[PDB]
């Protein structure tokens, strides 16, 4: 109304996990 | 590589009695398009039967049946490894070849899909069928703390996973998963830099791995008041150099320009993030980071009607069904009719998983107030809105009571409660006005109808 | 700005009705982050696709940068920077319809914006509010350029 | 093994659960759900079809849980609106409003013996109402975080809560005392029931295992291996032979209770299923969810 | 053991840590450092 809705904006980064490929042999 | 294919193209239409052909096919096409190396493996697998009546070896039916893995033929790749490790068991005779590392490897990658195929009992015991013969393997004895740490981060999998480093503290992936375990609690925010240092000696360098997990502890301290004591604006400038270095060494690194983007959108400069986020977004759009900081450019500039598809587009992945940190995105800016009263509906749908957050119950409040005074100031309206418009600001006024009383806070005090208050505590005297208005206008379309139905009676 | 609409795409089919004429084929595409459908007609004998190849479509009502909203007529001699220098593939047309899930009482939810480029036709189809850039017999750019990936 | 009811479009919004009947006090054959358009429809299983029977109106905020008495063909439904209202299948009226304020309002959980009701607090406590009286007659004093989900044994000799840290609260509603605590889990369990025989727990967290626990000496009978993602809703065969589980993948799994191995699948559904239930013999099985699409599951 | 030499040596690892962060393609910083740089000479 008076003001907008309260939010905490933060332009976050992440990280990928292991990726376990089958092993080709 | 190169020489390699276009070797290989010459034998592959010529058939010079081709019998190991379509394997050194296959064997560059894994990097490649899956496809390429699924064909190659369809016609090797039958042109190692006409020479005589010879079963196909476990090392081509393992690594068929690897490919379809990380495809969605999970059932078929599971026959490949039934298959290969019924042949692989077959070698009684084949020492020199070590049939028992291929079963190794075949009921490894079979695991691998049964923790994949909603069974982790089938492969716990198979990875624990690994682990009994031979604890000096890795990947067996880390699969199986993640498989617990589904459940908790503070089970058997934050115990595996220390257990695996003090047998190979050389493991880049066993030391990796160490500071992995630090993210679920961010209380470890100064201090993960040093576990964080611990393989960076110039032995494993360079790992881009590392440097960019500590480009991503330094960003989360920022978000912070204190920028203008001279403090958030060097951590800026610090983790932009650690991003200019690991640009200089590696161009094609998308995780660079992720952070540096949002960098530059703490710096002020939303109109140039917009560029610096196309490259990321041009190569694969489809990591979870990218559709939430795209998305915060355009409600940032008054277009939610781009920024309203993308919080869903993240949420089309088999995860989760109604997460609190994107629907606290999606409201920013919200005042129209279709981003007020809908915005509700995504409020509650967020509530209804985990009602304990302040900021859930403070925002379906705030909503609340926003449609009441789009109702009971300048309306002049529906009769039966007014109505209902009384019973929500009755519930808003009841929560604000009640928000009150709770001690934690959204790491800001709700001290400012008494201007909301005092916004119902009028507005309640609006319903009492504005019902008046109510009677009024029905008595007006009393009096049309009777009006109308005369007319009706002349005819 | 200018920019009517944009996304990324793919190639769903080249041309699955079955290759009508020589030079030009059928693209039939969905974009990725607004899930709008597309149907565009493109010279396949001066740019060609295959299946499975990604473009970044956008839809621009002038050229230039700053929006000056240019005449109409061909003149190749121009020193003003375009949008036409980062992209591959830019076409010149007229939006000739303009079709939505109109009912009765209530609005559109969805648009086809319909486009002649000379002849060859495209239909960029999908949420309406996405598409309210388009007004018909406006004038209107392709302005699009494959995604290596 | 398939389907039987196909009802397009039950709802004009997502549906949260979902309850049916199991004995022959004119419950079975009706089917009470609560959405959250604020349309808790009586729709009445007749002639082998899903026919609407009443439409009830008046909640403020969308209905969280919908369950139906055992010994009585009378309902009610729970919001988040602080306002429990009781409701009759014989009429299509309004019984009462407890005003469980400001805003502490769960999950339902009807007696067997049909004189009782538990809701959850936000305090951790489990605040039992009564039926024809709507005041706190006496809460258990169990703190914590929050208690998501309470559930009420057939012969009513136990009664289990989930916590949002996985914590198991096996209370006695025969005396009113915290009697084991089974920890098991540490993620947020969303739903529970007990077997027919009062004898198993199944426990429905946000790990994708249907970790089944036992009640009478409290220990763990066998960890099963359920969906990928988080078992919504979970219920047992009336005649205890099976159990099915509504996880949030659009899957419908029905694992075997005795030999913990899913019997069959479905996957009608487009989006995420939020409740299951089964009928008064255990082969229809309705399921609803976010398609709000009422499908009826017949396993002969 | 030798179980671990007769594994570690035939096996193939395509894809690991350091191939997630990379594109598949051909992206320099050319079209990068050179907003990057342009950014810093306004302020």
């Amino acid at each position: 109304e008076r003001s907008g809705v309260v939010c905490r904006v933060k332009y976050c980064n992440s990280l990928p996990d292991i990726p376990f490929d089958p092993k080709f042999i | 590589r190169d020489i390699a294919k276009g070797h290989l193209k010459k034998v592959t239409e010529q058939y010079p009695d081709d019998v190991e052909a379509w394997i050194e096919l296959a064997q560059i096409l894994e990097q490649t398009d899956i496809q390429g190396a699924l064909s190659a493996y369809g016609t090797a697998t039958r042109i190692l039967q006409e020479k005589v009546q010879a079963d196909v070896p476990p090392e081509i039916l393992n690594n068929v049946g690897a490919l379809h893995f990380r495809l969605g033929n999970l059932g078929e790749a599971k026959k490949y490894f039934l298959a290969s490790l019924d042949r692989a068991k077959a070698e009684a005779e084949h020492d020199e070849h070590y049939y028992n590392a291929i079963s190794v490897t075949t009921s490894y990658n079979l695991a691998r899909l049964y923790e994949a195929m909603c069974e982790f009992h089938e492969a716990e015991k198979l990875y624990k069928n690994i682990l009994r013969e031979h604890p000096n393997y890795v990947d067996c004895y880390l699969r199986l703390g993640a498989m617990a740490r589904d459940k908790g981060n503070f089970y058997e999998a934050s115990d595996w996973f220390k257990e695996a480093l003090q047998i190979n503290q050389d493991h880049p992936d066993a030391w990796s998963l160490i500071g992995n375990l630090h993210l679920a609690k961010q209380e470890w925010g100064p201090g993960q830099k040093k576990f964080e240092r611990i393989l960076k000696q110039p032995s494993t360098q360079s790992d881009t791995y590392s440097m960019l997990a500590l480009g991503n502890v330094w960003l989360q301290t920022l978000h912070q008041p204190t920028r203008d004591r001279e403090k958030e604006k060097r951590h800026q400038d610090r983790a932009l150099a650690i991003y200019k270095q690991v640009l200089r060494n590696d161009a094609k690194n998308l995780y660079a320009a992720n952070g540096i983007g949002a960098v530059l959108a703490h710096k002020g400069y939303f109109r140039e993030a917009r560029d610096v986020f196309a490259q990321v977004r041009e190569a694969t759009a489809d990591i979870s980071d990218v559709w939430l900081n795209l998305a915060h450019i355009y409600v940032e500039q008054k277009q939610y009607i781009s920024a309203v598809q993308m919080y869903e587009n993240c949420l089309r992945k088999f995860y989760k069904h109604q997460n609190t940190e994107v629907v606290l995105y999606l409201a920013r800016a919200l005042f129209k009719c279709g981003k007020l009263q809908e915005c509700k509906q995504t409020l509650l749908k967020a509530r209804h998983v985990a009602p304990s957050d302040t900021v859930l119950m403070f925002n379906v409040a705030l909503v609340l107030q926003r449609l009441a005074t789009s109702v009971l100031k300048d309306e002049k309206s529906n009769l039966k809105e007014v109505l209902n418009a009384v019973k929500e600001l009755e519930l808003a006024h009841r929560y604000f009571s009640y928000l009150s009383k709770v001690g934690d806070k959204m790491r800001f005090d709700l001290a400012l409660a008494a201007t909301e208050a005092r916004q119902c505590s009028d507005l309640l005297s609006q319903a009492q006005y504005h019902v008046a208005r109510a009677r009024k206008q029905d008595e007006e379309e009393r009096e049309l109808r009777a009006k109308q139905e005369q007319e009706k009676e002349l005819l | 700005a200018g920019i009517l609409f944009e996304d990324i795409f793919d190639v769903k089919d080249i041309d699955p009705e079955g290759k009508k004429f020589d030079r030009v084929s059928r693209l039939h595409c969905e974009s990725e982050s607004f899930k709008m459908d597309l149907i565009l007609d493109v010279n396949i004998q001066i740019y060609p696709v295959d299946l499975g190849d990604k473009f970044r479509l956008v839809i621009a009502s002038t050229l230039y940068e700053d929006g000056t909203l240019d005449d109409g007529e061909y003149n190749p001699t121009d020193d003003r920077p375009s949008r036409a220098d980062q992209f591959e593939y830019v076409m010149y047309g007229k939006v000739y319809r303009i079709e939505g899930d109109e009912t009765s009482t209530e609005a559109a939810t969805r648009l086809s914006a319909y486009v002649s480029y000379g002849g060859l036709l495209m239909r960029l189809q999908g949420d309406a509010n996405n598409l309210h850039g388009f007004e018909v017999d406006s004038r209107v750019y392709l302005l699009m350029k494959k995604l290596a990936f | 093994y398939g389907i039987l009811f196909k009802q397009e479009q039950a709802h004009d919004d997502a549906i949260w659960s979902v309850a049916w009947g199991t004995n022959k006090k004119e419950n079975s054959e009706t089917v009470v759900t609560g959405s959250l358009d604020d349309l808790v429809k009586v729709w009445k299983w007749r002639d082998e079809r899903l026919d609407l029977q009443w439409s009830l109106e008046g909640h403020q905020l969308g209905v969280v849980s919908v369950d139906i008495s055992h010994t009585l063909p009378i309902a009610a439904s729970s919001s988040l609106d602080a306002h429990i209202r009781l409701w009759d299948l014989e009429n299509g009226k309004q019984i009462k409003s407890i005003d469980a304020g400001p805003v502490d309002a769960w999950t339902l959980a009807f007696s067997p013996d049909s004189q009782y009701l538990a809701t959850g607090t936000h305090v951790g406590k489990v605040n039992i109402f009564g039926v024809e009286s709507g005041k706190k007659e006496y809460s258990l004093d169990t703190r914590g975080k929050f208690i998501l989900s309470i559930a009420y044994s057939p012969d009513g000799k136990y009664l289990a809560s989930g916590a949002i840290d996985g914590i198991i609260n096996i209370f006695d509603i025969a005396t009113g005392k915290l009697l084991h605590t089974l920890e098991g889990h540490a993620m947020p369990i969303r739903s529970l029931t007990f077997s027919p025989d009062s004898q198993l727990l199944v426990t429905a967290s946000d790990d994708g295992y249907i970790k089944i626990y036992d009640v009478q000496h409290a220990n763990l009978a066998g960890t099963l291996s359920g969906h990928a993602s988080w078992v919504l809703n979970v219920a047992f065969c009336p005649d205890d032979t099976h159990f099915v589980s509504s996880s949030s993948d659009k899957s419908v799994k029905v694992w075997d209770v005795g030999t913990r191995t899913c019997v069959h699948t479905f996957f009608d559904h487009q989006d995420q299923v939020w409740g299951v239930k089964y009928n008064g013999n255990g082969s229809k099985i309705v399921s609803v969810g976010d398609d709000q699409e009422i499908h009826i599951y017949d396993c002969p | 053991v030798d179980v671990t030499r007769d594994i570690v040596s035939r096996e193939r690892v395509w894809r690991t840590r350091t191939t997630i962060l990379q594109s598949t393609g051909k992206n320099f910083s050319k079209n990068i450092f050179a907003i990057l740089q342009s950014v810093k000479a306004r302020e």
